[PDB]
């Protein structure tokens, strides 16, 4: 036997929209102390999940945006980058998610622009690496939410564009995949920070789209799920990973669409709303906004049209002129 | 009164480190309701585990008094912060500020490197894919450097990591985080020395014939392979191809049906072809 | 590439009565395994009590991958691995169990068999004999059988409860699990 999911005949087979919405504005009015201190170190992206999944949705507006706004206001550090929330430390992984939820309210003067570009310069490194914080962790990830957040800012080519696609083009592998730093193993969500990466700074014509793409072909199990790596149950965050990885090197027409979006459905919850990883599992705000962003890059018409690169409504990015050229 | 009961538990964890040096691991425990005039905190021999009552009040008061150390709202002493620190990791390793405040500790000459080690591997058995365990791993590795052979105090810090990383990919099948940091020490630590690759070949060939599916680990067969071929312009590195690919077709002709086993070929018969 | 349960159990008419059984908890963390033993054994009983007598079935869901075959007589034998162990290979050991089992102990102290009273001391040894596949006595004769005999497969345990059964009942209502098992069956699905 392989190691892969099995959708049930009693499995969703349609898609929930309003018991999303649902899901995702009752998600955190339960006054659960421990849940929040458990995931208060990533509740910066915790709202992003949140508010980019519900304007996919056109339910953005019921979201408190006073509130959000003054939070991330109140996370901006003195040296200028953003914390995940108020008393952690900076970071780009939350830098980026501060930027990306400013972005969708139009309100990226709430927080002093120049000085984050400033922090996200100071992270770069002599070969065009960059570091999450000032720590110096080395990933392919941060090279990522740098040009992703230089990009939302209008200034991409403050920092050095040349060594930055320097750096990125080692970490291939000779499967065509990308890793964390050069050396490691092929991961999907790697790929999909390296994909999103050489798309900003358009380098896509030195990617080999067929055999990339061969290699996250290679990553749809017969359940129609998509996993992160050879052996692994299928996953939605990488059912999403994958799919937006083919959507930038235009090898999307390759995959079973129609197996994947059963998938994709078969993970809701008639009950209670939201996207788990796995039909049966708990389902949670992460999930549910690769669940959502899947359906819409399969053509789903009751949500809006996502892009591959940001993971954020196409209307969004429309007005800020950002939309990286993407492969034919 | 419920801030008196966290104060004791926080001191009975300190203190089980008193009465044992080495712990193998930290549990956890259902403990529905408290038990009368009984320690949360229970071990017996080496192990270590935490009824769950407890952690429905003790992490979120432990969770506020480092964001007050942090906000400058309540300044706590220098062995506190050791403290405070040490049972929020045990409990949330990838809280990334609680590993930051021991990073300025150790580098302010306070706290001692080789404590985050003991500490790091003891997070590692409860969560064994938390990454800013292995992220704050490799900063203090790092730092363990600068105060062609390695020296034989690295020569067992780096052996000591080969260890670790082992155990937590036999917790969790395919720890991609685990293999990953596996690999980062042969590359900065160990600096790809002829001599410790050989070693680390035989030691992971029986896990492999124990362990299928694993693609991290078959990487980590991968990366030795590859290191051994920028090293040489000793041992003949085409033999140890020939080894390899009959190795693998074994394992597929006893095990079949892994992918696995099948990209594992592909990336040996890679090797192979790009040497002429 | 691990064997983590090993029992004997004989059917009856009322409910499996548990013969002889034999526990490798020694992969999953300290504090689980006085928990997830009691689980390898609440299945071992739902898996034999649905299956008919004179067949052969296995249920795979998550890590657990357990193998079944119920002979054509009263007991029968369940053994639990990984999704990584071989399916026909647990069938060859799970036969040779069996037949060894019957020549040990006789029809008579079958259906009323229990853990203290029947002899058998080769079900703590053999799981560590055979914990890998590639030391294993290769028998023709049974090997020959289990080839021409197609196994029935279900995708959950619930595909072999009835339309109105849930499993999650069944926990809370056992008579195996203990209170510290049905608070870890609750912790364990509603988690992931
Ligand atoms: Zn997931």
């Amino acid at each position: 036997p392989q190691k892969d999911v099995i959708i049930k005949s009693d499995a969703p087979d349609t898609l929930l929209l309003e018991k999303h919405a649902d899901y995702i504005a009752s998600y955190g009015s339960k006054k659960d102390d421990y849940e929040y201190c458990m995931s208060e170190y990533l509740r910066m992206s915790g709202i992003y999940w949140g508010l980019t999944v519900m304007d996919l949705m056109g339910q953005l507006h019921r979201m408190n945006r006073e509130e959000i706004l003054a939070f991330i206001k109140s996370c901006q550090h003195e040296c200028g980058g953003i914390s995940a929330s108020i008393g952690h430390d900076p970071h780009l992984l939350y830098t980026l998610s501060a930027v990306q939820i400013l972005t969708l309210y139009d309100s990226i003067n709430v927080i002093d622009v120049n000085k984050v570009v400033e922090y996200v310069k100071g992270l770069q490194k002599e070969d065009g690496s960059f570091a999450g914080d000032i720590w110096g962790e080395i990933d392919t990830r941060f090279s990522f939410c740098a040009v992703a957040t230089l990009a939302l800012l209008g200034k991409l080519d403050a920092i050095n564009v040349e060594k930055a696609i320097e750096f990125v083009l080692s970490c291939m592998n000779f499967d065509g995949g990308f890793g964390c730093r050069p050396g490691s193993e092929s991961h999907a969500g790697q790929i999909y920070c390296c994909t999103g990466f050489l798309a900003i700074t358009s380098q896509l014509h030195q990617v080999n789209s067929d055999l990339l793409g061969w290699w996250l072909c290679e990553r749809q199990l017969p359940s129609g799920g998509l996993n992160g790596r050879p052996e692994k149950l299928p996953d939605v965050c990488y059912s999403w990973w994958v799919l937006a990885s083919l959507k930038i090197i235009g090898r999307l027409h390759w995959i079973d669409r129609e197996k994947l979006r059963n998938f994709i459905l078969a993970c809701q919850d008639e009950e209670t709303g939201g996207f788990a990883d796995r039909p049966g599992d708990m389902v949670d705000p992460f999930h549910t906004l690769f669940g959502i962003a899947g359906l819409s890059l399969l053509g789903e018409e009751q949500i809006k049209p996502v892009n591959p690169v940001f993971c954020m409504p196409e209307e969004v990015l429309q007005r800020v002129n950002v939309q990286p050229e993407l492969v034919s | 009164e419920v801030a008196v009961l966290v104060q004791r538990v926080v001191k009975d964890i300190t203190n089980a480190f008193r009465r044992n040096p080495h712990i193998d691991e930290i549990g956890l425990i259902p403990c529905p309701e408290a038990r009368y005039n009984r320690s949360p905190i229970v071990l017996v021999e080496n192990k270590l585990g935490v009824e769950s009552w407890c952690v429905k009040f003790l992490l979120p008061y432990v969770h506020n008094k480092l964001l007050l150390y942090r906000t400058r709202k309540q300044w706590l002493n220098r062995d506190e912060l050791i403290d405070v620190t040490c049972t929020l990791l045990l409990l949330n390793p990838d809280f990334t500020t609680a590993w930051n405040v021991r990073k300025e500790l150790i580098l302010s000459g306070t706290l001692n490197p080789i404590k985050d080690l003991h500490l790091g591997k003891l997070a590692l058995t409860k969560f064994p894919k938390s990454p800013e365990t292995w992220i704050h791993r490799r900063w203090v590795l790092q730092q363990l450097i600068q105060e062609t052979i390695p020296t034989e105090r690295a020569q067992r810090l780096i052996q000591e990591e080969m260890e670790v990383c082992g155990e937590a990919a036999g917790r969790y099948p395919s720890n991609y985080n685990a293999w990953s940091h596996r690999i980062w020490v042969l590359q900065h630590l160990a600096k790809l020395d002829v001599k410790i690759l050989l070693d680390e070949l035989s030691s992971t060939k029986h896990w492999a014939s124990m362990h299928v599916s694993d693609h991290s680990g078959f990487h980590y067969r991968q990366f030795l392979l590859k290191s051994l071929i920028s090293q040489t312009v000793r041992i003949n590195l085409p033999h140890l191809l020939e080894e390899e690919v009959e190795f693998s077709t074994d394992l597929i002709d006893s095990y079949p049906g892994h992918e696995t086993l099948w990209c594992h070929r592909r990336h040996i018969f890679y090797l192979q072809h790009h040497l002429n | 590439m691990k064997l983590y349960s090993l029992s004997v159990l004989y059917k009856g008419e009322a409910k499996v009565v548990l013969l002889k059984a034999a526990y490798d908890v020694s992969s999953f963390s300290f504090f689980q395994r006085s928990s997830v033993q009691e689980f390898m054994t609440f299945t071992s009983q739902l898996i034999v009590e649905r299956s008919s007598k004179g067949t052969r079935a296995s249920v795979k869901e998550q890590d657990y991958l357990c193998h079944v075959y119920v002979r054509n007589d009263s007991l029968a034998g369940v053994v639990i691995a990984d999704n990584e162990y071989p399916s026909r290979v647990a069938f060859t050991l799970l036969e040779k169990v069996l037949d060894e089992f019957s020549k040990q102990v006789d029809r008579i102290d079958w259906p009323v068999g229990s853990p203290a009273t029947i002899h058998y001391p080769a079900l703590d040894g053999h799981l560590s004999r055979y914990q890998n596949p590639r030391e294993a006595d290769p028998m023709t004769k049974v090997q020959a059988e289990l080839d021409e005999t197609k196994i029935i497969l279900h995708n959950t345990m619930e595909s072999l409860l009835e339309r109105g059964e849930k499993l999650d009942d069944l926990v809370s209502k056992s008579e195996v699990l203990g209170t510290q098992s049905k608070a870890f069956y609750k912790t364990a699905r509603k988690q992931n």
